[PDB]
């Protein structure tokens, strides 16, 4: 007595992570004296817009657009012909790298099991803005001559070929890419399709 | 209640100047060490508080 | 008075309490009897109380069936005024004789006069009512004060 | 970033950001309610 | 236009020159003929008088200068309140808390709100939207004749 | 019938209270008479529409880490599984006191009413911070003399061992217990660590 709710504990799985991923771990707590478990906290959910407002809402109801069958996982069949209903497709070799990167049953949950997860990759705007909002040494712009001279000279360096590629492209006004600009071209509510 | 002092004078000055709008001068007289050097540091004391 | 109002006022009471036992301090009363249509003086009050200090004033207890039989026992009322005492009654500030009011005393009168007000008091009453000179016209500010 | 527009704008699990997305919504009124909001404040500050 | 009724009874019928009433205010309490004076404006007065008739006109307005001050107390009162307007049962909630007090530090909702709320935009603005576009046209109002 | 709403309710409403009188036992706790859901409605309750574009969806981004029944909940199984996990708990006694914050999906409509529960549930700032926010005067706090006094001398009389144990406690901040966050320590605008 004192242990029917302890027995209840355990259909979290029945709809959550763990009938995938095990991987994402249910979390052994409620040690019989139930004045225990007051331990079992998980201190201090804060970073950058992990959940980013134009993103992460569209991934998971992605879902609702990604399950094209309409039955609850996602196929190969639905990655694929869901693409082909907005248009660059991959290749069935590229999807099936994509479906992949999960083992197998890519459903509701697995879905989002490996989407939330995954927390890297490029930087963030705002960095890309002090990229060269750092280099400027007023308010003013960025003198054109400096950025070519750096990306080809300085650190890491381009080819020809990569400074060419990047300068059609490249907002130049009064012999002065404002760089601001450029900035959000390369990296805002950026293209769609490739991923999920 | 308040009665014959430097003070008397000075809130029959301080009040009847706010009614009135005349303005109050408060005059001390008389001879060698009268008390006009303190009579004024009253009138001082009155209306510092 | 009816069940209706004075299960208002017994909410208007209720929420007035100190040891949590139907009690209010006499000091309560007058001001929650002023929110319950009614504007009783202090000394009106007083009187229905029994000349407390302000010690005792601060320190002694209403009950239920006290405050309700006081709130009556000043509500059917005697002398309460209308806008034709109050014009005279707040030509009051008159100055020369003027349609308008003295702006420092109107202030004055409230802290110098029978139940004296604070500073806080007086400011609020009169406060705007006044143009740039500090002339208030009272035959408005007579309205304001009876009716709100 | 400008070696990534070179090269890395190219896997299978990053670029998925528009076309059918701006259709999930959590976006409409906050675009009024940036404008005005800014306004909202150009409004409150000048008054008080 | 202070000591006016200290004789409620002797003026009446609406309006009335002001320099003469004063004369029925004053003599309805004593205030002996020697002791006061008249100007246009000012009065005057002897030692001992002014002040104690002030005092006792406290005393004796009462009757409608008191009521005005009255009058005032209620305006203010009906705003004003507040204080004690409240414990009761809350206090009953002390003991609530306090015969759980052991248990109360020890609160599972705390604070898993509030620090990825800075990063966020769409906050309490529903309750915003209908009254946000009210307060748009009312803000701009007040502005204006500022 | 409607006890349909109420088996959904029996469910999520126990969601309020059935069990809440654990140590302090057996209270009349939450009724099956429905009008009294609004007695539940208590003050300390906000809660943010259906279409929130977002104070409702902030729980979606914190979501990952909470859940069950991902379709997107938390059940009767998932607070009867989840406090155990995230806040805090519960003895048989004490069992739907906390798991009446769900004995019965928390739907993501459902996440809205558990922030909103959150911001609501167990006796929130109008009763808890008012408890002695109402004893007290103004721009003020109350006396630590006085305040154990009160918590012996006061109603039901309580031990030593109750007075030390909330004495070493309690946060005596300039000769005076800070009332009104000896409450809202459970609140304010700067942490996202426990509860959820």
């Amino acid at each position: 007595m004192g242990d029917d709710e302890k027995k209840e504990k355990k259909k979290k799985s029945k709809k959550k992570a763990e009938e995938e991923g095990g991987d994402a771990p249910a979390a052994p707590p409620a040690p019989k004296p139930p004045s225990q478990k007051r331990r079992a906290q998980r201190s201090g959910s804060n970073v950058f817009a992990m959940f980013t407002q134009h993103q992460v809402q569209e991934f998971k109801e992605a879902f609702q657009l990604i399950d094209q069958d309409k039955d609850g996982f996602i196929s190969k069949n639905d990655i694929r012909a869901t693409f082909d209903s907005l248009g660059r497709l991959c290749t069935e070799q590229e999807l099936d790298s994509m479906v992949a990167e999960a083992p197998g049953p890519i459903n509701f949950t697995m879905f989002l099991t490996i989407f939330g997860d995954r927390i890297a990759g490029t930087d963030e705007e705002d960095v890309i803005v002090n990229a060269f909002n750092l280099f400027d040494e007023g308010d003013g712009k960025c003198k054109e001559e400096t950025l070519k001279r750096s990306l080809t000279t300085w650190g890491e360096k381009f080819s020809q070929d990569e400074v060419d590629q990047a300068l059609s492209e490249a907002p130049i006004d009064g012999n002065g890419l404002i760089d601001i600009k450029k900035f959000a071209q390369i990296l805002t509510k950026g293209a769609k399709e490739e991923g999920a | 209640e308040m009665p014959p002092h430097i003070y008397a004078i000075a809130d029959t000055a301080y009040r009847s100047m706010l009614q009135d709008r005349e303005d109050q001068s408060i005059l001390c007289t008389g001879e060698s060490g009268a008390g006009k050097t303190e009579n004024t540091k009253k009138v001082i004391q009155y209306l510092a508080v | 008075f009816s069940e209706e109002q004075t299960a208002e006022f017994k909410e208007a009471f209720q929420l007035f309490d100190r040891t949590g036992d139907g009690k209010i301090l006499y000091s309560q009363c007058g001001d929650v009897m002023r929110a319950l249509g009614q504007n009783p003086t202090n000394a009106e009050v007083m009187k229905v109380l029994g000349n407390p200090k302000s010690d005792e004033m601060n320190l002694k207890t209403l009950k239920f069936e006290q405050f309700l039989p006081m709130m009556q026992t000043i509500a059917k009322n005697k002398d309460q005024g209308c806008f034709e005492d109050y014009v005279e009654g707040l030509r009051v500030f008159d100055k020369e004789g003027n349609g308008t009011v003295m702006g420092a005393e109107i202030r004055h009168v409230l802290v110098t006069l029978g139940e004296k007000m604070t500073e806080e008091e007086v400011e609020q009453l009169v406060a705007g009512h006044e143009d740039s000179n500090g002339c208030i016209n009272y035959e408005e500010l007579v309205r304001m004060v009876l009716s709100g | 970033n400008c070696a990534a527009y070179l090269k890395l704008r190219n896997w299978q699990w990053w670029r998925l950001f528009t076309k059918v997305k701006p259709l999930l919504q959590s976006a409409e009124r906050e675009k009024e309610m940036a404008s005005m909001k800014e306004e909202f404040t150009r409004l409150k500050e000048a008054l008080e | 236009q202070r000591y006016e009724i200290l004789a409620a009874n002797a003026i009446p019928k609406g309006f009335m020159d002001g320099k003469q009433a004063c004369i029925l205010m004053i003599k309805a309490l004593e205030l002996d003929p020697n002791l006061y004076r008249i100007g246009q404006s000012k009065i005057f007065f002897r030692t001992g008088v002014l002040a104690h008739l002030e005092e006792e006109r406290d005393l004796k307005i009462t009757d409608v200068i008191i009521a005005f001050q009255a009058q005032c107390r209620g305006y203010l009162a009906r705003k004003a309140f507040a204080k004690r307007q409240q414990q009761l049962t809350a206090m009953k909630v002390i003991q609530r808390n306090c015969a759980a007090y052991l248990k109360l530090r020890n609160w599972q909702w705390w604070r898993l709100f509030t620090k990825v709320k800075p990063l966020l935009q769409s906050a309490e603005r529903e309750k915003e939207m209908a009254s946000m576009k009210e307060e748009f046209t009312r803000l701009k109002e007040a502005l204006e004749k500022s």
